[PDB]
């Protein structure tokens, strides 16, 4: 009930989701450890430009500007990717974490193994009364397409938001003596390429979902005789392996 | 799991090298993500926007906070550090991952994954097949006589034999499904070419950009409003370590590229779309091992790279000789002795019969029933008699039906002393065994099938002169001339039979040299005339000339030559009159003239007082001459399908008339003298125009209903006591 | 898995030493990655690029900000710190990795991994075979299944030896691995010992940056240096061990010359002479296994031997042929003897020597049977059949057969199938040679050793002999019975048969003489003559038979004899005369001058009348005229009251004479196939008659009165 149930596009989606989760965890670790903003006051052989600021004052300016000036997307991109990848994985695996489908697919695998070795009459009664599993799979794929479209569309704009340099006009005066500060986000230029790779992975995920749309909406898999549920669960194993359908069709024949 | 045998050595080397290259990528990434910095110092003296490089010495006061140093570090590192130096670990990781994806493209892909898993499972179960090692352990007059060398037999269990059969079936199905594909090979070529080209690209661009990684850099980022300095000289602490890592990585990539180039060169040189397969069978003498096509020679070459032996354990499973041997062994274990004894029958000659019709081969379990007498083998392809036939002590007759049978030396030795009769039915001359002529005890020989030839006719059977103890001979071949070999060998034959079934035969005076002959049957020879030379056979006793289109038989007047002419059969002809000259034939005890156009019975015929059987049915006969009383020896008379409507009294003067066939006539009434037939056992009356059956019929001592052929309607006329006694004789 | 037997002790020690080395490599690597640094302070007074070392004490001011210290630390660390002090752990890790690759190269390399797993799979089952322990105990009764498994494992061992002995790949890989390990250990020890002293706690660097710091030289501390040195020392010591052990292995791989395995100690102690020396690529694995433990080598030696296979085959055969079934199949022939007929077996079972009541042994199509001395277990045996099998014999067996054998049957498909040693026997009296030994220009040469069979009295020949062999004439000086059967082949004597004066019986069956040779009339000791089926047409030569004064039986049946010469009446001595299956239509009266005639068979002839002289013979006991044209029995035929046999079948007799009841010695008569109206009751009065003795149709047998039938049934019952 593990290997035969996975078409090749499903395996591609699983691997891409694993890679995205790895990227998200790496980004979260970088955010936790090495994420910081370096700030300087705007305007006071060459010499220094002593602003006579203590280390504590510099750190206070850093924290204020980082919490205020830095864009929210720059601060929460890793957790955003983590949440999206978790939702994708949870949606994909919910089809089998659900006890009802766990009862259906277990019986389907038992009968498929028994038919491969060399109930079907009861199977075509209790199993063909469904078709809600095909609709559930179609709705899950549509939801994944929705997520991919929303992600790419809204992320392609905010990806340019993260910048190495940044400016903050914060009311830190009478505590430090300045009002305007020029700062840099050290890992911003790394986050840019990290987000670009994440966008490429999401785009490939969406293309896989689009091809699954072709597979789901080209030949009306409701009929094949067998009902919609049995036709769908036959097409699945046929996609996994074209041969098992021939060895399963035997016991249906009278 | 089980796919360890798929990978050649060059694939395991690339697996480990990819592991190492990914390990150094992880190490570089975790080193750079944490410890990668730049340490910057500004230059006070600047000319042309560059570091001018111009009482103990003292330090140089740049008048900068540590935070300004951190800011300039971040800016300079972000701006003026070569991108390769800042992203080498990630490029290495990406290249390793795509290498691994290439190495596992054809495994995660379920399409070819199904083929590979099926092939590895089948190869694994065939390698551990118990019968494979046993089959391997099996390891010029004689050839042209039809004699073959010894065949060695063992014993096998039922379940393991069925397992071997099922494995053979699975191998056949798999070869049918896979031999056509030529898909996995294409994907393997694509993967190898992708690996080679990617190695080329990276080995180019890395060695191009590796010089950029330098310990010390100079950056002019132009931020004076924040610091007041223009140009800075900085140090990259990890630059030397990254240079070492890059050199190590390109060395590993060079090894990977060499291995991939070797793989490509080997695959291109081999031309492995068809496996050679010749050395194994040439050493093992298993000629039924064809060269397999694409998608199956590639797998054979891969498994040969892993271990050559695994090809041999499959080769014997791909041979038709092995299939024949295993099927024959399961056949030997198939027919139970009890099944054979149930299948034993009784023939017309009171002999035990085993008729093997359209089987795979001779089951050696049938050689355990010592009581077998006649062996019939119909449509078994090119079987060979094993020596075990010596166990059949009671075997006397051998029947071959379109079987190009061979034999072994001990089996031929046994049949040289225990065979009496041989029946051959052959559609082709080659089907006749050539070892038959060495059987010195063969008495009866039958040949069925057209042996007719042009310019070599009656030459393939010239070995008949060697069978000195040959007595009987029957030929059914549509011949036109008597064979010279048979003409010479007939001097000791006691019976010669020919069934031309249409062809006009000429005796050409070649029949009178067989003086020892006693019986002569010539059916459907289209003689149209009785040749004279037959009378020269002074020892003949019977003769049948059925369906020879005879119109005059007046020549039988020569039959006075034969002093022992017992019978003469001339049925199935155009005989309209029986010549009176048959009155000379006093020796006649039986006679057959049915299926003719005879209208009357000549009185002179009744001069043959020794007649005991007369069958003249299907004729224009309409009356019985009164001289039937002359033939006191008659026991069976048939007038079926004739115009008989009256019976003279002398019909009942023969008291030993055993049976009668008086049905299908126009007999209106039966004389009351029927009770005179004290020896009447069987009678036939159906078809007669009778009205009332005689009561004197019911007193016959040997009358029974089974011997009473008559319509039940006319039989109802008999007295109830007659019917009751008939039924009682039926039950008793 | 079970690879722990393929790893000697030294490989285990190297495996653990490599683990410890890798552990210290990782420890050094993480130390150098995380906490490695230099701490540099400038020297104010510099003399030739060297520190001169020239109201209380006060701190020395350098006027350097912290980042300047970081920069000088980085630069001095990059330039003046010895590379062996920075990259020691990485070198250790690389060396450990390549050492581990060398140690596990042959395991991952599939071409040798296949051989290794093959051998280690075979050795495990050979170690725990149920037959092995019993074979060790024997220096019985077993299951059929275990014997079959033992034979299958013998097959596997043979094929595996053929597959492995040829290769010679594992040994080359092992040699190369150990060579590489030793040479790399030499390199690393050399250069590491050379450079280990370059790790110093304090280093002086003249890095040439005055435009950034204003100072020329710096003195620096390397805090980890001491620790690295310890690891460095603690590394090389391990390598030293990892060197020595490998060196030992190299010596161990170059001392015994392990391509060959002597195996002689166990075969000497346990007495298994068929334990051969094994060639390259297979002795090596056995050597490694022995280095792990010697017991597996012992458990493999039994299956490697050849006498063990023969003993297993014998034991399986003996277990299969239990005495019960062997006695069940042991039955009696028609000659009233107990004979053993083993047909198409693998060999001679050892249980058949379990009897002393055996006198006939029949072995047919049983290949390569060696005659053991155990054939002495039966001393009264006198008959032996060897059909299609040339058996190999032993000296005790030959000596036993030279005095205690009488009948030897040799049916051979080939000339070589006749054993030579059979010529050495001296007390033989019955011989039978079946098989076409006739050959061109080597005629009758295979039988050259027949001369020594002086005691022989009976010799039968069915060998397609076209001419009479000369050795037959040699052995005919003392024969008592000579049988020659050419299977219809024409036999030519031409004055070569009259020299056997002592012969008492002559049978020339199907010799195709077509005419009696005169030499037979010279044999005055000859008493009974058989010439069956020789195509005899004129037998007037019987007029010379008067030269035979003890000729009481003549056999000239199955021929084409037309008429019987009346001169046969001169042979008054004859009691049994056989001339049936011929062309005889009339019987000469003079033949009935032999009143001693008892057996007269003339069936399958053209007879029509029985002469009145047939009753002149009082000793007439058997009459057989089956398949003839006899019409009625002459009255004189009832004169012979002792007519104990009567064959009248397939005859045209109309009525049965009533004189048959006058014969009371009638013991058997067959009437089936005759045209008889009814059975005369006189036949029922014969005291010796029975139902089984009489042959007649039941529907006519019932015509006799119920009293006669009941008496006949009672006499048949008891």
């Amino acid at each position: 009930a593990f290997r035969v149930l996975k078409p090749w596009w499903d395996v591609f989606t699983d691997y891409l989701s694993v890679a995205m989760l790895m990227i998200g965890v790496f980004g979260c670790t970088l955010q936790v450890m090495q994420d910081k903003i370096i700030c300087l006051p705007k305007r006071v052989e060459m010499k220094g430009l002593k602003t006579d600021l203590d280390l504590q004052q510099y750190s206070f300016i850093n924290q204020m500007c980082y919490e205020r000036a830095l864009h929210w997307y720059a601060k929460y991109f890793p957790y955003l990717v983590l949440i999206h990848t978790l939702v994708f994985m949870l949606c994909s695996n919910f089809w089998f974490k659900f006890p009802g489908s766990s009862s259906k697919i277990e019986h389907f695998i038992s009968i498929l193994g028994k038919c491969f070795d060399s109930k079907v009459k009861k199977f075509r009664l209790h199993v063909e009364e469904g078709d809600i599993l095909y609709a559930m799979y179609v709705r899950q794929t549509v939801l994944k397409v929705i997520k991919f479209l929303i992600i790419i569309a809204y992320n392609s704009a905010l990806v340019s938001k993260v910048q190495f340099t940044v400016d903050c006009n914060v009311d830190i005066q009478d505590m430090t003596g300045y009002k305007n500060f020029s700062c840099n986000h050290t890992m911003a230029h790394l986050f840019s390429k990290l987000s670009f790779c994440y966008l490429c992975f999401v785009s490939i995920y969406g293309l896989t979902c689009l091809y699954t749309l072709y597979w789901l909406f080209y030949r009306s898999l409701r009929e094949y005789d067998v009902k919609n549920d049995f036709a769908f669960m036959l097409h699945m194993i046929d996609q996994y392996d074209p041969l098992y359908s021939k060895r399963f069709a035997v016991f249906l024949s009278e | 799991p089980a796919y360890r045998i798929l990978k050649p050595w060059w694939d395991v080397f690339t697996d480990y090298i990819s592991i190492v290259m990914l390990m150094i990528a992880v190490f570089g990434g975790t080193l750079q993500v944490t410890q990668d910095k730049m340490i910057c110092l500004p230059c006070k003296w600047v000319t042309k926007d560059s570091c001018n490089d111009s009482t103990g010495p003292t330090g140089i006061k740049y008048d900068l906070d540590r935070h300004q140093y951190n800011y300039v570090d971040a800016v300079c590192y972000e701006n003026r550090l070569h991108w390769f130096a800042k992203y080498f670990p990630y490029l290495v990781l990406l290249h390793t991952l795509i290498f691994l994806a290439c190495s596992n493209f054809w495994f995660k892909f379920p399409r070819t994954s199904s083929k590979l898993e099926h092939f590895v499972s089948i190869l694994l179960k065939c390698f551990d097949s118990p019968w494979t090692t046993r089959a391997l352990s099996e390891t010029k007059s004689r050839i042209e006589q039809g004699i073959v060398d010894r065949s060695e037999t063992g014993v096998l269990d039922k379940k393991e034999g069925e397992q071997a059969k099922a494995l053979f079936e699975k191998v056949k199905k798999f070869r049918t499904h896979v031999e056509e594909g030529d898909i996995v090979y294409r994907l393997y070529m694509r993967q190898t070419i992708i690996k080679v080209i990617k190695f080329a690209l990276i080995i180019c661009y890395t060695v191009y950009y590796v010089h950029n990684i330098k310990f010390d850099v100079d950056c002019t980022v132009d931020i004076e409003s924040l610091t007041g300095y223009r140009t800075y000289r900085c140090a990259h602490p990890l630059a030397t370590l990254f240079k070492i890592l890059a050199s190590f990585y390109i060395s590993l990539v060079i090894f990977y590229g060499l291995i991939c180039m070797y793989t490509l060169w080997w695959m291109l040189r081999r031309s492995l779309k068809k496996y050679s397969f010749e050395s194994i069978r040439e050493e093992s003498s298993y000629s039924d091992i064809p060269d397999v096509k694409n998608d199956f020679a590639f797998m054979l070459h891969l498994i040969d790279q892993y271990d050559p032996l695994y090809s041999k354990r499959f080769a014997v499973f791909l041979s038709e000789v092995s299939e024949n041997k295993l099927r024959q062994l399961n056949l030997n274990n198939e027919w139970t002795l009890d099944k054979l004894r149930q299948r034993l029958t009784k023939n017309a000659q009171d002999k035990l019969e085993l008729h093997l019709f359209m089987l795979s081969g001779i089951p050696d379990t049938v050689f355990d029933l010592v009581e077998l007498e006649v062996l019939k083998l119909e449509l078994i392809p090119d079987v060979t008699i094993p020596p075990s036939i010596a166990q059949l002590t009671g075997l006397k007759e051998l029947w071959l039906y379109h079987t190009a049978a061979k034999i072994e030396a001990p089996a031929l030795a046994f049949l040289r002393e225990n065979l009496r009769a041989l029946h051959i039915k052959f559609t082709d001359i080659k089907e006749i065994p050539l070892w038959i002529y060495s059987l010195k005890t063969l008495e009866e020989l039958h040949l069925t099938g057209n042996l007719s030839a042009e310019n070599n006719r009656y030459i393939v059977i010239d070995g008949l002169r060697e069978l000195k103890r040959l007595k009987v001979l029957r030929l059914k071949s549509n011949l036109s001339k008597l064979p010279q070999v048979v003409t010479d060998v007939g001097v000791h034959l006691q019976k010669l039979s020919i069934n031309n079934e249409g062809t006009k035969l000429i005796v050409l005076n070649s029949l009178k040299k067989m003086v020892n002959l006693t019986e002569l049957e010539l059916i459907r020879c289209d003689l149209e005339r009785i040749p004279h030379s037959i009378f020269s056979l002074h020892n003949l006793q019977e003769i049948d000339l059925k369906d020879n289109n005879l119109k005059t038989i007046e020549e039988i007047i020569s039959f006075q030559h034969l002093h022992r002419l017992t019978c003469l059969k001339l049925w199935y002809n155009h005989i309209a009159y029986i010549p009176i000259q048959i009155g000379n034939l006093t020796n006649l005890e039986r006679l057959y003239l049915n299926r003719n156009k005879i209208e009357k019975i000549p009185t002179q015929l009744f001069y043959c007082r020794k007649l005991r059987y007369l069958d003249l049915s299907h004729n224009n006969l309409t009356f019985l001459p009164a001289d039937i009383g002359l033939l006191q020896n008659l026991q069976n008379l048939a007038v079926t399908a004739n115009r008989i409507e009256a019976l003279p009294p002398e019909l009942f003067q023969c008291r030993k008339l055993r049976a009668l066939h008086l049905g299908n006539n126009v007999l209106q009434s039966l004389p009351s003298r029927v009770g005179e037939l004290t020896n009447l056992t069987q009678i036939e009356l159906r078809g007669n125009r009778l009205e009332c059956l005689p009561v004197e019929l019911g007193e016959c001592p040997l009358l029974k209903r089974s011997g009473l052929v008559v319509e039940e309607d006319l039989f109802s006329t008999l007295p109830p006591e007659v019917k009751e006694r008939l039924w009682r004789a039926d039950k008793e």
